[PDB]
DNA sequence: GCATGCATGCATGCAT
DNA sequence: ATGCATGCATGCATGC
């Protein structure tokens, strides 16, 4: 479970 | 980390407009974006490029992204020149009638291409098509189709724009009956091989219907899936989880909901493709929102779902997708066998 | 001999450049385009050249190599003959409706004989057709096909050229009615006659539909089938080593990479059509160069490759066509038997 | 192998 | 819905 | 000044 970044 | 805590004394329209805004970087998406930029930047002889992506895959949002990015990326080369433009996009106008029209077509094209520095260019070659003078340009009726494909063909191949634009392009399938699919995608084809710029196709699965149609249209097209996040893989679900947990944290709420804990009614309800997913959260922010609720419930979510009648359908359509652009190692040998290769 | 090291020095653009402008005079290109010079020079009452290869085979860059040729050979007598011009080449359109337009031919043919200095073609036609105060040969759209057509021909009287190019031939098969092919071709039979003007036609096979409408047609055209590479013969798998290994060794790289031992794959994905090769290479040497690496992978090459589905459909295309253009010895006995005594 | 010239 | 060729009516420039 | 002649715009008629 990754808190992915901004696009 | 996530949402600016200052944003809780902020109005309701404000907490909306920032949850509106924002945007996840899933790994799909990351993938997509690269190959597509990869292959914009140098086309090298292919005339197309096609993605091919679900209803709520997020196409539109990548065409937005690249856009900009490649407006930022030529903006410091402008000082040079100023008659080029970089990128133009313009959506495919779905037909009122049983045919395409390629005249409003070559119309909008023409019209997208308007520069304020009209004096750079200062004529468009064919009789009928000028300046508005304030802020416009006025085309007349009795030009003819060929004439508006050459005027447009001339002012691409003055402006050269690094990548042509063509949202919902499932809408030139919009033909009568007989064998003219092949034609409707051959016009496409000649137009951007006379002005040397590779024409990006997006839509949905629909858009299959052009994918092989001929020995020259498949080789010089490039075909781009955008996947969806499947259910049969761990990676999938486990990159959807995560953007679950991201939307969680990210959504502007006092108390932060519990989502990962109902991912099997999130994935029910989206099909994995995570712009539905975010359309149905944002409905469901609003819905909390307008009554100043501290966090979103399983009753909230389910009040804004997508119907499984309409799901149903969302889904035969993917998998009708999925199965046309599966490729196994079956097809590789297939083909050498069918080739002198002998292996 | 391998690309200049001082390209190292120089930025990524300047080595991709090279590597665009880099050509293989490898023995199929040579040998038709020897055919296809010497044909042009005597046409010998031939009215067409058939030039039909394989999607990928680089007719194109033959027609371009042709022109610079002979442009290069008619500056000396050019020098002269003011109002002559070697070589007229014009792409066909592919029309938008279901037949192709003759007008917007027409239309482009002028226009594509144009000259800056009007004192070498003073009048063009009746009315509606001269220039607009500028270079362009501006065309009104109520001037008729049949005036236009006659105002074609008389400046293609009056220029001369020792060829006429239609590139993409294949798009002439845009019709109604399944008969009308002949009259179609017809048309531009009469316009190369009254002009006394040599038309080459180059295109992919599915202009082998235009190969034997008629008789008179049949003898008035002249065949020359761009052959790609095949595996069946270890003649043409040693070119298409040879080929790989000068491509290798052109590609401006830190070091070169072992592109020979994956002469299989290579051919798997380019069916031996040297203009797929070099664009693929040209994809994946942009790609390094993005990178800034020493060395092309086999990943790099997978990454910017065809897919099989698009492969298998050219291959399908390819064999379809090479199975119309085969010849044997069995049939020219047969011709003779139907002739009378056969040895 | 047979190297081949610019065309 | 549009394309494309043809016919007619009206506007205007010129010559007497 | 005015009558004539031609060029252009528009309708139309059929086809796609
Ligand atoms: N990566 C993302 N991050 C955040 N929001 C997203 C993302 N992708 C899509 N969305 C949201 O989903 C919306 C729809 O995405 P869009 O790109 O229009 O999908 P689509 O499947 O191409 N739509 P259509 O084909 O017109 O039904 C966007 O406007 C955003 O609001
Ligand atoms: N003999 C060659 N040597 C090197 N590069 C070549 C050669 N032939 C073709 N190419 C490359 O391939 C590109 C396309 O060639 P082209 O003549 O358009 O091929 P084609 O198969 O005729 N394509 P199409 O326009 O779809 O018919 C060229 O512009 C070169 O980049
Ligand atoms: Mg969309
Ligand atoms: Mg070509």
């Amino acid at each position: 479970l990754v808190v992915y970044e901004e696009f | 980390t996530g949402f600016p805590l200052e944003l809780l004394t902020r109005p309701a329209t404000e907490r909306l407009a920032y949850f509106e805004n924002y945007t996840v970087a899933h790994p799909r998406l990351k993938e997509v974006y690269e190959i597509l930029m990869r292959t914009i930047a140098e086309p090298a002889g292919a005339s197309f490029i096609f993605v091919y992506g679900a209803s709520g895959v997020g196409k539109t949002t990548l065409r937005l992204r690249v856009e900009q990015k490649l407006t930022e990326l030529a903006l410091p080369k402008l000082e040079s020149d100023r008659a080029r433009v970089p990128v133009v996009g313009i959506e495919a106008i779905a037909p009122e009638s049983r045919y395409f029209n390629w005249k409003e077509y070559y119309t909008r094209a023409l019209i997208t291409l308007e520069e304020p520095l009209i004096d750079h260019k200062f004529d468009y070659g064919v009789r009928g098509i000028s300046r508005d003078n304030f802020g416009k340009i006025n085309v007349e009726s009795k030009v003819v189709a060929p004439a508006l494909r050459r005027a447009l063909e001339n002012a691409l191949i003055h402006r050269h724009p690094d990548v042509f634009f063509v949202d919902e392009a499932q809408h030139f399938g919009k033909v009568a009956s007989g064998y003219k699919l092949q034609d409707q995608l051959d016009c496409l084809k000649s137009l951007a091989n006379m002005t040397g710029i590779l024409h990006c196709l997006l839509g949905t699965y629909e858009l299959l219907t052009f994918r092989n149609l001929s020995g020259q249209l498949s080789r010089r097209s490039v075909d781009i899936h955008f996947r969806r996040y499947c259910a049969d893989s761990p990676e999938d679900v486990q990159a959807f989880k995560s953007v679950l947990l991201t939307f969680q944290q990210h959504l502007p709420l006092a108390e932060t909901p519990n989502l990962v804990d109902h991912w099997e009614y999130f994935y029910e309800r989206t099909l994995g493709c995570i712009g539905t997913l975010k359309d149905w959260l944002k409905r469901v922010l609003s819905d909390a929102l307008d009554r100043e609720a501290t966090t979103i419930t399983l009753k909230d979510l389910q009040k804004r779902a997508l119907s499984v009648a309409q799901c149903q359908k969302m889904f035969k359509e993917i998998q009708e997708g999925e199965r046309q652009l599966s490729e196994t190692e079956a097809d590789v040998q297939n083909l050498r066998s069918a080739l002198g290769l002998g292996a």
